[PDB]
């Protein structure tokens, strides 16, 4: 059961490099790709993300994509920069200029076939490929435009393979350019159709968390990425370690996605912690449960009380009473049953892994498929219309061959997605 | 009350006690259903590759 | 914070119970199809008992005893009595009755009605109240479904002033431990027109239902005499009490009825628990001998007693299972050694 | 002597199969390497244990079993398990991709790619039989393989072996031990498709096994290992009459005769006692009367329900250990006057009793304590329909919104099969009620 990882653009590669930095530590792989741990549990399901080569040196099944070499050169000189297969560094020179059209139609189209050659090369080595995973932002050009172009072309060559993504949503609080709503709207259209799981990461939520909880007056992208990497590691725990849960990506997706278009998840994590700030007090199970269900710990700026949970998945890590876990989980549902749909029995499932992450003696990762996610898309839609009603900044796109009608369609499909979530919120 | 059909052996014994008296599809049809469902997949997969072709 | 649901809206009794629960600020009402409940105030027909006690981490309770309809149905009650040895056909406190199916023990009814007619004995029966068999057997076949024929108590106790008929209604509560709680405040649903021994067809003086008789409000407010008065009347008119002359017989009939079916409905070792409010209807003859008329599975209460009873239910039946952060009941128990 | 072939489908089926054959070996004194010192007929024979085991000239006793999963990891643990030498590689069959808890995928999609292979590997066993009775099929309702591929196999077995009987050991889904949400769909779908192909099916609700392990074995959070070793004991009690000398339920045909008067209503309720913890320092051994009386306590049933509010059609009492007919009849007499036991009018109110003097064997280092006498009651009561009511209600809630349906349709299944199956289940609930009230 192998997974092929891809990371596109500036944001995608930086959280992606961070992901491989974190889980490489959990699996005891050093920057040079050599194993150095104590237990053997951290090698039973390591075939999922790593490739064995030249005398038990482990190489990530990762493909690093970008339309400019700036970010990928930083990755290569970074902490775990050496671990990555050098051939898997596929990059252009022109950049995308935070333009979805450049990444999806022109500049990216010129490079996409080169990436697929690496994807194809990795896939054919897998005994049984179970799916792909992508890390990118939706507010830029490459990770947004080319990222979705890759997904569309991956689905064409692998129409029966699971595609999950970790998608960073743009927000005016943490913004690079004003055309982010445009790029995001165009990308969501692509994600609604061609992915099985999308973990919606709002930079607004990551910002508010870093400021209002972690007590960081001015958070950087580095701070924001500590939160993401912790979540990325968490949701893949039970796939990376031997445990109770015998499930591939497909099976996992079947039990979380009641409707094909509604697969946009709210990720959460507890306890919330900043870089460097050392936690001494291990949380009790009641505290882990209460925190992972609190809005303040969600990483999409959406209030779960403004919607209902279609499905919920939780992963507790560390040494704890699995009985106490079941009791506390069953306590949340029975105390707030109005926030869970009644027409999907037992829609809250839990799993436990004995291995905790680095720095914490026990932690919990929250995956919620709430209808409250519509607030996220409604925000993008508002910011989108405000410019589009005046056709502002549109020349950047029409200069790359796009027509106004394609924007009108993308706008309609997301408003459809919003209305879809609203249908099941009132059932 | 009434014990009957008492049978005994080295391994054990069995009996009956009464307290009160009273008062397929063919191999053809299967392979047809399976292959009819396969064509429904092929049609769905085709509409996808068609949609992606556009 | 416990949770509950309501699946019977016509229940005047548990409409008051749902009220009281919400007023404690420790109970929360859910939707009628929400399974994650602690308490269920179920319906009267096809209550899904099979779906109770299958929710992990939820102690579930219901306000009905599954199988308690055998006692609360006239056709079943007669069967239950003359089939169960604990009560037997030789029952002293239950009128002689037979089950008759429209075109069964019809042949058994005839012979029993032989010397009751051709033997100078008194003779009146009830389903319509008549003194001739064919007058009854023709009526049951004319309506539709099964009825019960029963001996009519021709010599009822009569209240003066008025020379009136009456029937006693007792409210009994069975908790999850099958403790049998008799409510101390019962009621006499009395007649206002004088009982007529001759003509039976005018049923305003024979049938003592609160519905039929609405001389209403003459002697009593609502044709409802409570125990404090009925006790005083007995003391003045017959030199006896309510406890002695009637209540001992009532407390006996109640226990005998519920202890009979206990092994068939008890939720002692079940995965879901049950409690239920019953309404026993009794009848006293001139010799102060109490007769059981029927048992009501879904009883309505008296206006005065709604507040007190509906509070009592919460205390012993609900809060006993779900505790929150002198008694109005009489516990019926008796262990005679022999 | 007539042989029986066991078919273990899916994760639940395989791991339970492991637990059963592990227990069978200990009961017959067969070693992990397949050697049975007590068997003096080397190379073959037609004893009662040969019903479940064939023999090689080398003296190895191999199970007449086939393990099938659409996914290697579970069965791989058999290939490398302590009983690895016991089985033949041909008996173990694996795919590469599981059915992902998708009935349609295990039945139509992936099932089609392997159905011919399994039937062949089964035919290899049937060719070694002198007089095949039929098959015992172990699986789960909730699994895609256990539900999807099982129903497909059960259809084909009725074609290739039309005469032979077929019994089921089915795991009814419980939220406490499952991470799945679509199990109600899979359960209804496989029941509808297998119903006319199953002569007798023994259901086991994981909920009941789970609470029994918590209540009586004092295990706070039962693992599948805890659940299976208890389930294996129940299965052993039920199959003991096929593997040992006796005159009650000696062939698979007699199971249907004794327990199943009406074909569709072929789901007998199992109740087992006593279940005693091995860690229990002090234990007073229970009598015939006490263990027999425990067969009428819902807390000891494989499925939680209330037989008091239903009617019996058949009832078997299977004792193991120090028991004689005299004590049983006395126990039955006492219980009859205390409990509510109503039979249908067209059946005699009675009990078929089977006793095996050998007390129940316990897995060394297991959770179960050795007892002097145990019993397993097999009663065909209409009260088991409560399990269908539960399952059909959960099915209705999800399907009214067509939740998860696209996963099945995406595998070639039609939305109509959901309703056909649900209506068949609705007919079944009605059949139970016609008989029961
Ligand atoms: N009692 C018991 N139940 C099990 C066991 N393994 C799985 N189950 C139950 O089986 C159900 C899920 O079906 P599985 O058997 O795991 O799936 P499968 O048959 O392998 O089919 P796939 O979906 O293709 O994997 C859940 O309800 C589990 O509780 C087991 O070892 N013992
Ligand atoms: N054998 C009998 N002898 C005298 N009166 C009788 C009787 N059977 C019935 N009654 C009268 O019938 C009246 C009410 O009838 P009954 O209670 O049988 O029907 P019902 O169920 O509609 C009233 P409830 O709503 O309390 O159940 C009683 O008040 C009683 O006077
Ligand atoms: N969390 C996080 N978000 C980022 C980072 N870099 C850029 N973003 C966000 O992504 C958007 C810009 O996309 P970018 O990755 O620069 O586009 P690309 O490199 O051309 O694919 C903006 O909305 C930023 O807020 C990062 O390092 N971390
Ligand atoms: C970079 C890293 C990661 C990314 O996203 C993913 C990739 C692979 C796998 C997963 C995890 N998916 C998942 C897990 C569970 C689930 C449904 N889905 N239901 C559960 C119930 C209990 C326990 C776990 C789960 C996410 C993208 C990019
Ligand atoms: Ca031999
Ligand atoms: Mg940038
Ligand atoms: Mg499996």
């Amino acid at each position: 059961r192998e997974i092929v990882h891809i990371q596109a653009g500036q944001c995608g590669n930086q959280i992606g490099a961070k992901f491989w930095e974190v889980i490489s530590d959990e699996h005891g792989i050093d920057p040079t790709g050599s194993y150095h741990g104590d237990s053997d549990l951290q090698l039973e399901r390591i075939n999922v993300y790593y490739n064995e080569a030249t005398g038990n040196k482990y190489v990530p099944r990762a493909i690093l994509v970008d339309l400019e070499p700036g970010t990928m050169d930083s990755v290569r000189s970074g902490p775990f920069g050496q671990i990555f297969r050098p051939d898997n560094f596929v990059f252009g020179q022109s950049g995308a200029g935070n333009n979805w059209a450049k990444g999806h139609y022109t500049e990216g189209a010129e490079l996409v076939d080169s990436v697929l050659d690496v994807v194809r090369k990795e896939s054919e080595s897998c005994d049984c490929l179970q799916g792909f995973q992508l890390t990118h932002s939706l507010g830029g050009g490459t990770g947004s435009g080319m990222g979705t172009l890759l997904i569309s072309k991956i689905r064409e060559e692998y129409p029966d393979r699971i595609m999950n993504t970790f998608s960073v949503m743009p927000s005016p609080k943490v913004s690079d350019t004003v055309v982010e709503p445009y790029n995001a709207t165009l990308s969501v259209h692509q994600l609604v159709e061609n992915t099985d799981e999308t973990y919606c990461i709002d930079n607004e939520a990551l910002y508010d968390i870093c400021f209002r909880t972690l007590k960081l007056t001015t958070p950087t992208y580095g701070d924001l990425n500590h939160l993401v990497s912790a979540t990325m590691s968490g949701v893949t725990t039970c796939l990376r370690f031997p445990g109770q849960l015998n499930a591939d990506l497909r099976k996992l997706a079947v039990n979380m996605v009641p409707f094909p278009r509604l697969h946009f998840f709210m990720p959460g994590f507890a306890p919330l912690t900043s870089r460097g700030s050392q936690q001494y007090r291990a949380l009790t199970v009641p505290e882990l449960t209460q925190q992972m269900f609190d809005s303040k710990n969600m990483m999409a700026a959406c209030d779960p009380r403004h919607g209902r949970y279609l499905t919920v998945a939780a992963i507790f890590r560390g040494r704890m009473s699995m009985k106490e876990v079941d009791e506390q989980m069953l306590n949340v549902q029975n105390k707030n049953s109005s926030y869970f749909v009644e027409w999907i029995p037992n829609n809250v499932k839990t799993a436990v892994c004995d291995i905790p992450p680095r720095g914490l003696k026990m932690s919990a990762t929250f995956i919620g498929n709430s209808t409250a996610i519509q607030e996220l898309f409604k925000r993008i839609s508002e910011q989108f219309t405000a410019m589009f009603r005046r056709k502002a900044f549109l020349h950047w796109y029409t200069g790359e061959g796009m027509d106004e009608m394609e924007f009108t369609e993308a706008e309609s499909n997301m408003n459809d997605l919003v209305s879809e979530y609203q249908q099941y919120q009132d059932a | 009350m009434e014990v009957i059909e008492l049978n005994k052996c080295t391994s054990g014994q069995s009996f009956e006690v009464i307290l009160k008296p009273p008062s397929d599809p063919s191999l053809e049809e299967i392979q047809k259903k399976l292959e009819a469902a396969e064509e429904r997949r092929k049609y769905q997969e085709a509409e996808l590759l068609k949609h992606l072709a556009e | 914070m416990y949770t509950f649901v309501v699946r019977d809206e016509n229940s005047s009794v548990y409409a008051e119970v749902s009220r009281l629960l919400l007023a404690t600020g420790q109970w929360k009402r859910l939707r009628k199809d929400n399974p994650r409940f602690n308490l269920m105030l179920g319906e009267r027909n096809r209550l899904p008992f099979g779906r109770l006690g299958h929710e992990p981490g939820l102690v579930q309770l219901v306000n009905y005893y599954r199988g308690a309809d055998k006692l609360c149905r006239k056709a079943s009650l007669v069967k239950l009595i003359k089939t169960s040895p604990e009560l037997s056909e030789s029952c002293t406190w239950f009128p002689e009755s037979y089950v008759i199916y429209p075109t069964d023990e019809r042949e058994v009814f005839l012979a029993a009605y032989n010397r009751r007619r051709e033997g100078r004995e008194g003779n009146v029966w009830i389903a319509l109240i008549s003194s001739e068999a064919s007058e009854l057997l023709d009526f049951i076949d004319e309506q539709g479904q099964v009825h019960v024929i029963q001996k009519y108590l021709e010599k009822p106790l009569l209240l003066e002033p008025g020379h009136r008929k009456f029937d006693i209604r007792s409210w009994v509560l069975v908790d999850h431990l099958y403790n049998i709680y008799l409510y101390r405040e019962g009621v006499l649903r009395t007649s206002s027109e004088p009982y007529n021994s001759a003509n039976f067809q005018d049923k305003t003086c024979h049938l003592t239902n609160h519905c039929i008789q609405k001389n209403y409000g003459r002697y009593e407010e609502g044709n409802e005499m409570f125990f404090e008065e009925f006790n005083q009347y007995l003391m003045d008119a017959l030199n006896t009490t309510l406890e002695n002359s009637i209540l001992l017989q009532i407390k006996h009939i109640i226990r005998s009825c519920l202890m009979c079916i206990e092994p068939a409905i008890s939720t002692k070792h079940l995965h879901y628990q049950s409690f239920q409010l019953f309404g026993f209807d009794f009848m006293v003859d001139e010799e102060l001998k109490v007769w059981l008329i029927e048992v009501n599975g879904a009883p309505a209460c008296a206006q005065k007693l709604y507040a007190e009873l509906c509070q009592g239910i919460v205390d012993v039946a609900i809060s006993s299972v779900f505790p929150l952060a002198t008694s109005i009941f009489i516990k019926l128990h008796h262990h005679h050694h022999h | 002597m007539r042989e029986c072939i066991s078919i273990h489908v899916g994760q639940a089926g395989v791991q339970i199969g492991n637990a059963c054959w592990e227990l069978y070996c200990l009961e017959h004194g067969i070693q992990p390497d397949g050697q049975m010192p007590s068997d003096k007929t080397i190379g073959g024979g037609d004893d009662s244990f040969n019903t479940f085991f064939s023999e090689t000239g080398a003296g190895k006793h191999v199970p007449r079993a086939v393990f099938v999963d659409l996914e290697p990891t579970v069965i791989d643990e058999v290939r490398t398990g302590t009983y690895r030498q016991l089985f033949h590689p041909e008996q173990l069959i694996t795919g590469k991709e599981d059915a992902a808890n998708n009935y349609a995928r295990g039945h139509y999609t992936i099932g089609k790619e392997i159905i011919d292979l399994v039937l062949d590997r089964i035919r290899k066993l049937a060719d070694q039989c002198t007089g095949l009775q039929g098959f015992l099929v172990f699986h789960s309702f909730g699994g895609g393989t256990g539900s999807g591929f099982t129903s497909l196999l059960m259809e084909r077995l009725s074609v290739d072996y039309g005469k032979k009987s077929k019994l089921e050991f089915s795991i009814y889904p419980a939220p406490q031990v499952s991470t799945a949400v679509v199990e109600p769909y899979n359960s209804i779908l496989t029941t509808h498709t297998t119903l006319e192909h199953s002569d007798c099916a023994f259901m086991v609700d994981n909920e009941a096994i789970y609470d029994i392990c918590r209540r009586n074995l004092d295990i706070e959070r039962p693992t599948y290992t805890n659940l299976n070793r208890l389930i294996s004991q129940i299965v052993s009690s039920i199959t003991a009459s096929l593997r040992f000398d006796g005159a009650l339920n000696v062939d698979l045909t007699e199971f249907q005769t004794n327990l199943v008067p009406y074909p569709r209503i072929h789901f007998p309720l199992a109740t087992y006692a006593p279940v005693i913890s091995a860690e229990k320092a002090y234990h007073e051994q229970l009598s015939v009367a006490e263990i027999t009386n425990a067969c009428f306590e819902p807390a000891n049933q494989m499925v939680k329900c209330d037989p008091r509010h239903g009617k019996y059609m058949a009832c078997c009492l299977l004792y193991r250990g120090d028991v004689v007919p005299k004590d049983v009849n006395a126990a039955i007499a006492t219980i009859k006057t205390k409990r509510s036991i109503q039979f249908v009018d067209w059946c005699p109110t009675g009990f078929k009793v089977g006793i095996n003097y050998q007390p129940p064997t316990v897995v060394p280092g297991g959770d179960l304590a050795k007892v002097q006498r145990a019993v397993c009651m097999l009663s065909n009561t209409t009260a088991i329909a409560e399990a269908w009511a539960r399952l059909d209600h959960k099915f209705d809630l999800m399907y009214a919104k067509r939740a998860f349906v696209h996963w099945y349709v995406g595998e070639g299944m039609e939305e109509g099969e959901f309703s056909e199956a649900r209506e068949d289940m609705a007919a079944l609930e009605k059949d139970y009620e016609e008989v029961g009230v």
